[PDB]
């Protein structure tokens, strides 16, 4: 599953049967453990 | 729940935003709701027709959200115009309008800040502890009809006094606080009483 | 009632919930609008059985014991003149016509008995002639003007109400 | 009732202030009871052609009115929202 | 074909809901005006002209 | 996080509070005179 963003160390605890973790909006947030946080963006 | 209006406005805005966020992840008839997955598993022609379906759906959702936001903005603008009118009339002065600045006779108002609004503390005058009295439209004295300048003629029992409308402050009927207009033959309900001449 | 519609709409999104929420909010708003407009008082005042208002006639606008859904004759004309599946339903209003008519009757009784005192607190009885004298003083006309022309003003008010009912009867 | 049919609430012949508006003049309140809402206190004012009521005291009443003035300012980037 | 019909009918429903919201806003403004008139003319005497 | 941003209000909470305090202080110390001039 391709995507773009900044990898980050993850303090959350997964389970052996769990690979992915999706927060609200059903978007990829944490993936086997590393956190996915998109790089900074905004308006100008 | 004493600030139900502000909380309701915040809840409606949050619900609309959350609804838009949820609609971001709808299939809209496509093979997947994730655009990146579609691009990484399809031939450019079919990929772009699925992209067209997703674009149509998300654009429709955004159109709906913007329309609801505009309607809510108009409603909030009307409420703010009313609040500005209340600030100008109830806070910056005394308003004779009934129930515009609180129930009862308005005295003053105080503004207080709220997270997304304003609070008006309306100080008002409320009559209480009422008593029964006998009235007469005018007093026939010396063949002349006397009407009160300001107030009303009243009489617990027999003694006739003149008081003010909003408070019971009886005063002796006198030529200073009464004015004469014609005789006592055309007034309906006129009574006979003495008028003190100082 | 086709399963294919549900199958094709579950993947389409949640627009139905949005529309239902908007319609529910609209209905609640109309109930609140009626509640705010008509329920200006929390006490149902009643006109006294004896009607001595100094010659002013209010039986035209006051309710009658003939039970026409507890509405006055002008209200009856107003109601009579106005003339009024596939998933569409009509929710009945919270306040019925009888309830709104009784609010209106209470407002009329308070206005013709206590003047404006019941709107600022406890209702304060006052003869209707004295209330009209106060109202004349409000517009800058002395009380003696009312008191020396009471019969004429009462007749003028009665005639004006008569023209109102005549216009509401025939003129569309 | 003309608004439909209610199950699970005991109909009572009294009239209280409306708590849960069912509709068509019918309200519900907490077992759960269903009644016809009362418009308010019923009183008769003693009207007469030579009688008045004048207050002898007053009350200083402070009431609170809440008025929304503004809402949160939200900006949406259409290109980022639709496409990402 | 069913999907095309679904899109058209939902579009019609959105237009109807938007029109109802606008009409409700107009009726709410009129009702606010009526409540103000009842408060300032039935419950008292109004010095405002017209 | 998906192109949705919240623009901060121009007037902070402290500034609105200062407006309310000034209005209330003018009301107490001057009545309605400050709303029609000096
Ligand atoms: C005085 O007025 C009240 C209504 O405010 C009424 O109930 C009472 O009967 C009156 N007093 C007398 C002696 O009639
Ligand atoms: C009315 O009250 C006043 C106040 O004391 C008194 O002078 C007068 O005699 C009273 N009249 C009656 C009939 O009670
Ligand atoms: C009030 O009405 C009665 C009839 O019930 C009448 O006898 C009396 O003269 C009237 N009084 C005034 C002041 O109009
Ligand atoms: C008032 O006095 C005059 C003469 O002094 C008399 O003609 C008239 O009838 C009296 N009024 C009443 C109501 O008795
Ligand atoms: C008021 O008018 C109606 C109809 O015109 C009439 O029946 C009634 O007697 C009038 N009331 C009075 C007090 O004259
Ligand atoms: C029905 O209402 C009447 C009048 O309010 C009351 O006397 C009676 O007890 C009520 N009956 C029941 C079963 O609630
Ligand atoms: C008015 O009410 C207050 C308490 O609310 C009481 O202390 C005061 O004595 C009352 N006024 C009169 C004249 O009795």
């Amino acid at each position: 599953l391709t995507g773009t963003g900044v990898l980050t160390e993850s303090n959350k605890k997964f389970l052996p049967f769990q690979q992915f973790g999706r927060d609200i909006a059903d978007t990829t947030d944490a993936v086997r453990i590393l956190d996915i946080t998109p790089c900074s963006f905004g308006g100008v | 729940s004493p600030l139900g209006k502000l909380q309701d406005v915040v809840n409606q805005n949050a619900q609309a935003l959350n609804t838009l966020v949820k609609q971001l992840s709808s299939n809209f008839g496509a093979i997947s709701s994730v655009l990146n997955d579609i691009l990484s598993r399809l031939d450019p022609p079919e990929a772009e027709v699925q992209i067209d379906r997703l674009i149509t759906g998300r654009l429709q959702s955004l159109q709906t959200y913007v329309t609801q936001q505009l309607i809510r903005a108009a409603e909030i603008r009307a409420s703010a115009n009313l609040a500005a009118t209340k600030m100008s009339e109830c806070v910056l002065g005394q308003s004779k309008r009934v129930d515009f600045c609180g129930k009862g006779y308005h005295l003053m108002s105080f503004p207080q800040s709220a997270p997304h609004g304003v609070v008006f503390l309306h100080v008002t005058y409320v009559p209480a502890q009422e008593k029964n009295f006998t009235t007469a439209p005018a007093i026939c004295h010396d063949g002349k009809a006397h009407f009160p300048r300001e107030g009303v003629f009243v009489s617990n029992g027999t003694h006739w006094f003149v008081t003010q409308r909003n408070f019971y402050e009886p005063q002796i009927i006198t030529t200073d606080n009464t004015f004469v207009s014609g005789n006592c033959d055309v007034v309906i309900g006129i009574v006979n009483n003495t008028v003190y001449d100082p | 009632d086709s399963t294919e519609c549900s199958n094709l709409l579950l993947q389409y999104g949640s627009f139905c919930t949005q529309l239902n929420r908007a319609l529910t909010g609209i209905a609640v708003e109309q109930d609140k609008n009626t509640q705010e407009v008509f329920a200006q008082v929390k006490q149902i005042y009643k006109t006294p059985p004896i009607k001595d208002f100094g010659g002013f006639n209010f039986s035209q606008i006051l309710p009658d014991p003939s039970k026409p859904s507890k509405r006055s004759f002008i209200e009856d004309l107003l109601f009579n003149k106005v003339t009024l599946f596939n998933g569409l339903t009509v929710l009945p209003p919270l306040l019925t016509d009888e309830m709104i008519a009784q609010y209106t009757s209470a407002l009329l009784a308070g206005t013709i008995t206590s003047g404006w005192t019941f709107g600022a607190g406890a209702a304060l009885q006052i003869p209707f002639p004295m209330q009209m004298a106060y109202r004349f003083n409000g517009i800058g006309v002395t009380q003696n003007v009312l008191y020396e022309n009471q019969k004429l003003i009462a007749n003028q008010f009665n005639s004006a109400i008569g023209k109102i009912q005549d216009s509401l009867s025939s003129t569309p | 009732t003309r608004a439909g049919c209610l199950i699970g609430a005991e109909h009572v012949n009294n009239s209280y202030e409306c708590d849960i508006p069912i509709g068509a003049g019918i309200c519900a309140s907490y077992s759960i009871i269903a009644y016809t809402m009362s418009l308010g206190a019923e009183n008769s004012v003693a009207y007469s052609n030579n009688s008045i009521a004048i207050p002898t005291n007053f009350t200083i009443s402070v009431t609170t009115e809440i008025l929304p003035v503004s809402m949160t300012k939200t900006s949406v980037d259409c290109t980022m929202y639709i496409c990402g």
